C-alpha cells in the first residue's frame, strides 16, 4: 500500500518541476508569452513530465514482476498447503505439516 | 522637544532561551492539514535572545531609569514584550537615525498608529512622556519627545492600534518579526495573554502578517520606545515608575532556516520543525513526519 | 474484450472574468514624458502601484527604436495583472543600448545599470538627438568606467571616491593611476548615431503572488457558480468550476493549494468571497465489444463517474450505457470490474453479477 | 511530435492492471464447487470459529479476517 | 520585421512570415533605382489594421 | 510472438517521429542545412531515436 503510494505522490510532485522554463503552469506560460518562446518552454514541460512519467511506469512494470512472482508463490502454497499434505520442509510452516 | 535623560552606564548584556518561538506565515497561500517545508528567514529554536527591562533600579540610590539600548537590525528581527500597562509604544528603524539618511518611525497611541518614513533628527533619548487627566483617566494622554525635527516624509501610514490597551497580573505577550526584503518592511504580529510565566513562555503560536510596507528604504539598526509615568522634574524615591520595571521586551535575530509547519484543516500553524537544529529534527525533515519509527 | 479507447473531458463554457475593479489610470506621462532624463549613474526609478495599465497605447507608438520584452510578449501585456511595477529610466549612447538585456556585459551592463538574468519585463529606448544634445556638448550625464567590483542587478550606490589603479594609492588625489570615475559624454547634435542620446524606459514586473495593484483594461463579469468555466482571476487564468468554500482564508490569505501546485481556491477581488476550484470531469471511456465476427452493437463504460455527467446502469466501475442489466449469474465473460461482467447473448448485450461457483454442500 | 511514447506507457499500465486481477484469480479461485460447513459445527472438539464466516456481521468475513482488514490501511 | 518568430508593424500588418517558414529574404539598396529628388510617394505603407 | 512483433513495430515506427525537428529524415537535413544547424536538428533527432 505505501510503496505505490508513495511512486503515485512522487508523480504528482514532479508537476511542480519547472524542468528549466520560466513556470512549472502551463497555463501561466501560455498567458505570457506568443506561441514561438511559449513553445520553447512547453517543450522543456513537455521533456520533464515525460520523463517522470517513464521513470514511474519503468519502477511500476519492476513491482508487478516482484508482486506477481509473490503471487505465483501464493498460488502454489494454495495449491500444495491448503488442498494437500505437503512433505516439503519449510514450504507450508515450521514443524510436519498438517495441514 | 526632546529631554536629556541620564546615563545608559553600559548594563551588561542578559541573554534567555527561544522555545519554539518567532513562527510566522512565509506566504499568503491556504493549506490544511499538511505538512509544508519553507525555506526563509525564521527564528531558530532554542537560540539565546537578549532580554532588557523597560525600568531598572541598579544603583543603591533607588535610580529608575529607561532601558532602550540600540540594537543592529541584520536579515529582520524577532521583538517579543511583556507587559501589563502598556509602557512599550513603538519602534525607530534605519542606519544613521539622524538628518543624514531617512528612517522609519511606527508609534501607537490610545488611538491610532502613526507610522512615517523621513529624516528625523533623532535624540538620543526618545520616549513619550505620559500622563492621565484627573476627573475621567479612561485612556492615556501622551506628549511624544520622539524628535527634534522631521523633513522630507514621502510616507505616513496611519491604522488599528498594533497595541491594545493593557488597564494585578495581568501580563500579556506581544511578539513582532520584522524583515527588510525587496524594500518591502514586512512586519508580522501576535498577541497571547499568559498566567504566571514571566520570562517567554514555551509554546507554539504563528505570527499572522500585520502589514507589508513597500518603503524601499535601508535598514541596519533599530531602537525601542517606551511611555514615561515618572517625572523628569521630581524624580521620585520610589513606585513613580511602573513597578521598577517588571515589564522587559526580548530581541532575537533572523537566520536563513528550512522549517516543516504543520497546517491543521483550519489552516491554523500548530507545530514547526527546525530542519538544520538537531539530527532527530533533519530526520523528521526527511521524512516529512512529526513522529518517527524505530 | 472491452477497450480504452479516449478519455471524457466535460468542456467549459462562457469563460468569465474577474478583475479588480480598480478605474484609475497609469501615469505614463509623468513618468515616460518626463522633461527631467537622469543619467545612467544614477537612474530615475519610480514604483507603480494601483492604477490600471493600458500596454497597448506604449507598445503601438511606432516612436521606439527599441522595444524588447522578457519573460512576457507585449501584446499580451494587457490581460496580465502585477502586483507592482518598477519604471527606470535613463540616457545612453546607442552602441551601448545592447546592454540593457538579461546576460549582457559591458561597461554601463557591470558599471551602470545591471539587468538580472531572471529578468521579467520590457525595455523600451528611443532616439533624443533633439532633446539632449546641445551645441556645445551636453557633459551633465555621468558614466562610471572604474569600479571596485561589477554590479548586482539593480544595484545603484553613488560614490565619488577616485580609484587607484596604480601601486599606491592617493587617498582621494587626483593623480598618477588614480582616475576621476565619472566619465561625462560630449552629446552633439553632430554626433555619430552611435553617439546620440537614447531616453531608455526599463519596465520590470513584479509577478508575485500578491494583490495585483496594477492591472490591463479588462472587465469583470459576473460570477457563475456550479458550472464548468474558463476563469481569469487577477490575471491567473484557468478552466474548471467554482463552488462554495467554508474555507476560511485569513485576511491576508489570498490563493488557497492543498495540492501545492494547482489552486483549488480562490478570493474573488471585487466580492472577498472565497470559491474553491474543482476540475469539470474527466475519466477513462471503455467499449465492451463481442467479436465483429459476431457483431456490431458495443457498450460503452464511463469509468468512475456516476450517470448524471453523460439501459443505464450504475456499477461501481462507472456509468454503462447499451448494456441492459439481469438478474442472473453466470460466468465472466466481458470484465466490467467490481464483480459486473458482460456478455452478448439472444441478442443484446447483458451486464450482470459474476458467478463464482455452483453451491455445494458436502 | 513524440510519436507513440503515450501509448507505449498507457498500454504498459493496462498490462499490470490486468496482471493484478490475474495474480487474484490464480491465487483464489483454486475450486470449481462453493462448498459450505454443515450447520451443527460438531468435528470431534476441533473449533473453527475463528477463521469460518462470522453470519451474525455483514460482509461475511472470519473474525481473523476482519481484523486483517481492520489492521492495513 | 521579414524574419519568421518577430512581431512589429510590417510584421503584423503588411507582411507576415510564417513561424514554420522555409525559403530566404534578400534585401538590396534601391535608392538608385528608386528614391526621387521631389520625393517618391509611389511605395505605400500600411499602419492601421483592426 | 505477438508482444515482441508489436514492440518491434513500434521501435521501427518511432523513426518517423520529428522530436522537435525540421524533419525525422537525417538525410534530407544533412542536404538541407549547413553543419551548424543541421547538428541542432540531429541532436534533437539523436536524442528521442536514443
Ligand atoms: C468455539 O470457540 C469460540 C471462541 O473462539 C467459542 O465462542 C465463545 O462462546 C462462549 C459461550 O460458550 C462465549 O462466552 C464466548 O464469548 C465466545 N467467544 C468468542 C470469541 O466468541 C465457541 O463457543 C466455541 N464453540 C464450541 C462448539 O465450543
Ligand atoms: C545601508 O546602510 C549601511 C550603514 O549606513 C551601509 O553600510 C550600507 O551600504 C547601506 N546599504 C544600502 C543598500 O544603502
Ligand atoms: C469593487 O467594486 C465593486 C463594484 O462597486 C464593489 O461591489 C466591491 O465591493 C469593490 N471592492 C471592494 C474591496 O470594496
Ligand atoms: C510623450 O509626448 C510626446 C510629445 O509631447 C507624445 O507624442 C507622446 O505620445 C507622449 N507619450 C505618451 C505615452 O503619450
Ligand atoms: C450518484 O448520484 C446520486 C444522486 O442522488 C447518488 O444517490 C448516488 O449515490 C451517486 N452514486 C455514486 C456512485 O456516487
Ligand atoms: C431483479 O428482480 C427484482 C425482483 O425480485 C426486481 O425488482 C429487479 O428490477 C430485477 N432486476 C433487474 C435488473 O431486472
Amino acid at each position: 500500500v505505501n510503496q505505490n503510494a508513495q511512486a503515485l505522490n512522487t508523480l504528482v510532485k514532479q508537476l511542480s518541476s519547472n524542468f528549466g522554463a520560466i513556470s512549472s503552469v502551463l497555463n501561466d506560460i501560455l498567458s505570457r508569452l506568443d506561441p514561438p518562446e511559449a513553445e520553447v518552454q512547453i517543450d522543456r514541460l513537455i521533456t520533464g513530465r515525460l520523463q517522470s512519467l517513464q521513470t514511474y511506469v519503468t519502477q511500476q512494470l519492476i513491482r508487478a514482476a516482484e508482486i506477481r512472482a509473490s503471487a505465483n508463490l501464493a498460488a502454489t502454497k494454495m495449491s500444495e498447503c491448503v488442498l494437500g499434505q505437503s512433505k516439503r520442509v519449510d514450504f507450508c510452516g515450521k514443524g510436519y505439516h498438517l495441514m | 522637544q526632546c529631554v536629556n535623560l541620564t546615563t545608559r552606564t553600559q548594563l551588561p548584556p542578559a541573554y534567555t532561551n527561544s522555545f519554539t518561538r518567532g513562527v510566522y506565515y512565509p506566504d499568503k497561500v491556504f493549506r490544511s492539514s499538511v505538512l509544508h517545508s519553507t525555506q526563509d528567514l525564521f527564528l531558530p529554536f532554542f537560540s539565546n535572545v537578549t532580554w532588557f527591562h523597560a525600568i531598572h533600579v541598579s544603583g543603591t540610590n533607588g535610580t529608575k531609569r529607561f532601558d532602550n539600548p540600540v540594537l543592529p537590525f541584520n536579515d529582520g528581527v524577532y521583538f517579543a514584550s511583556t507587559e501589563k500597562s502598556n509602557i512599550i509604544r513603538g519602534w525607530i528603524f534605519g542606519t544613521t537615525l539622524d538628518s543624514k539618511t531617512q528612517s522609519l518611525l511606527i508609534v501607537n497611541n490610545a488611538t491610532n498608529v502613526v507610522i512615517k518614513v523621513c529624516e528625523f533628527q533623532f535624540c538620543n533619548d526618545p520616549f513619550l512622556g505620559v500622563y492621565y487627566h484627573k476627573n475621567n483617566k479612561s485612556w492615556m494622554e501622551s506628549e511624544f519627545r520622539v524628535y527634534s525635527s522631521a523633513n522630507n516624509c514621502t510616507f505616513e501610514y496611519v491604522s488599528q492600534p498594533f497595541l491594545m490597551d493593557l488597564e494585578g497580573n495581568f501580563k500579556n505577550l506581544r511578539e513582532f518579526v520584522f524583515k527588510n526584503i525587496d524594500g518591502y518592511f514586512k512586519i508580522y504580529s501576535k498577541h497571547t495573554p499568559i498566567n504566571l510565566v514571566r520570562d517567554l513562555p514555551q509554546g507554539f503560536s504563528a505570527l499572522e502578517p500585520l502589514v507589508d510596507l513597500p518603503i524601499g528604504i535601508n535598514i541596519t539598526r533599530f531602537q525601542t520606545l517606551l511611555a514615561l509615568h515618572r517625572s523628569y522634574l521630581t524624580p521620585g524615591d520610589s513606585s513613580s515608575g511602573w513597578t521598577a520595571g517588571a515589564a522587559a521586551y526580548y530581541v532575537g535575530y533572523l537566520q536563513p532556516r528550512t522549517f516543516l509547519l504543520k497546517y491543521n484543516e483550519n489552516g491554523t500553524i500548530t507545530d514547526a520543525v527546525d530542519c538544520a537544529l538537531d539530527p532527530l529534527s533533519e530526520t523528521k525533515c526527511t521524512l516529512k513526519s512529526f513522529t518517527v519509527e524505530k | 474484450g472491452i477497450y480504452q479507447t479516449s478519455n471524457f473531458r466535460v468542456q467549459p463554457t462562457e469563460s468569465i472574468v474577474r478583475f479588480p475593479n480598480i478605474t484609475n489610470l497609469c501615469p505614463f506621462g509623468e513618468v515616460f514624458n518626463a522633461t527631467r532624463f537622469a543619467s545612467v549613474y544614477a537612474w530615475n526609478r519610480k514604483r507603480i502601484s494601483n492604477c490600471v495599465a493600458d500596454y497597448s497605447v506604449l507598445y503601438n507608438s511606432a516612436s521606439f527604436s527599441t522595444f524588447k520584452c522578457y519573460g512576457v510578449s507585449p501584446t499580451k501585456l494587457n490581460d496580465l495583472c502585477f502586483t507592482n511595477v518598477y519604471a527606470d529610466s535613463f540616457v545612453i549612447r546607442g552602441d551601448e543600448v545592447r546592454q540593457i538585456a538579461p546576460g549582457q556585459t559591458g561597461k554601463i551592463a557591470d558599471y551602470n545599470y545591471k539587468l538580472p538574468d531572471d529578468f521579467t519585463g520590457c525595455v523600451i529606448a528611443w532616439n533624443s538627438n533633439n532633446l539632449d544634445s546641445k551645441v556645445g556638448g551636453n557633459y551633465n550625464y555621468l558614466y562610471r568606467l572604474f569600479r571596485k567590483s561589477n554590479l548586482k542587478p539593480f544595484e545603484r550606490d553613488i560614490s565619488t571616491e577616485i580609484y587607484q589603479a596604480g601601486s599606491t594609492p592617493c587617498n582621494g588625489v587626483e593623480g598618477f593611476n588614480c582616475y576621476f570615475p565619472l566619465q561625462s559624454y560630449g552629446f552633439q547634435p553632430t554626433n555619430g548615431v552611435g553617439y546620440q542620446p537614447y531616453r531608455v524606459v526599463v519596465l520590470s514586473f513584479e509577478l508575485l503572488h500578491a494583490p495585483a495593484t496594477v492591472c490591463g483594461p479588462k472587465k469583470s463579469t459576473n460570477l457563475v457558480k456550479n458550472k464548468c468555466v474558463n476563469f481569469n482571476f487577477n490575471g491567473l487564468t484557468g478552466t474548471g468550476v467554482l463552488t462554495e468554500s467554508n474555507k476560511k482564508f485569513l485576511p491576508f490569505q489570498q490563493f488557497g493549494r492543498d495540492i501545492a501546485d494547482t489552486t483549488d481556491a480562490v478570493r474573488d477581488p471585487q466580492t472577498l468571497e472565497i470559491l474553491d476550484i474543482t476540475p469539470c470531469s474527466f475519466g477513462g471511456v471503455s467499449v465492451i465489444t463481442p467479436g465483429t465476427n459476431t457483431s456490431n452493437q458495443v457498450a460503452v463504460l464511463y469509468q468512475g463517474v456516476n450517470c448524471t455527467e453523460v439501459n443505464v446502469f450504475q456499477t461501481r466501475a462507472g456509468c454503462l450505457i447499451g448494456a441492459e442489466h439481469v438478474n442472473n449469474s453466470y460466468e465472466c465473460d466481458i470484465p466490467i470490474g467490481a464483480g459486473i461482467c458482460a456478455s452478448y447473448q439472444t441478442q443484446s448485450i447483458i451486464a450482470y453479477t459474476m458467478s463464482l461457483g455452483a453451491e455445494n454442500s458436502v | 511530435q513524440y510519436g507513440s511514447f503515450c501509448t507505449q506507457l498507457n498500454r504498459a499500465l493496462t498490462g499490470i492492471a490486468v496482471e493484478q486481477d490475474k495474480n487474484t484469480q490464480e491465487v483464489f479461485a483454486q475450486v470449481k464447487q462453493i462448498y459450505k460447513t454443515p450447520p451443527i459445527k460438531d468435528f470431534g472438539g476441533f473449533n473453527f470459529s475463528q477463521i469460518l464466516p462470522d453470519p451474525s456481521k455483514p460482509s461475511k468475513r472470519s473474525p481473523i479476517e476482519d481484523l486483517l482488514f481492520n489492521k492495513v490501511t
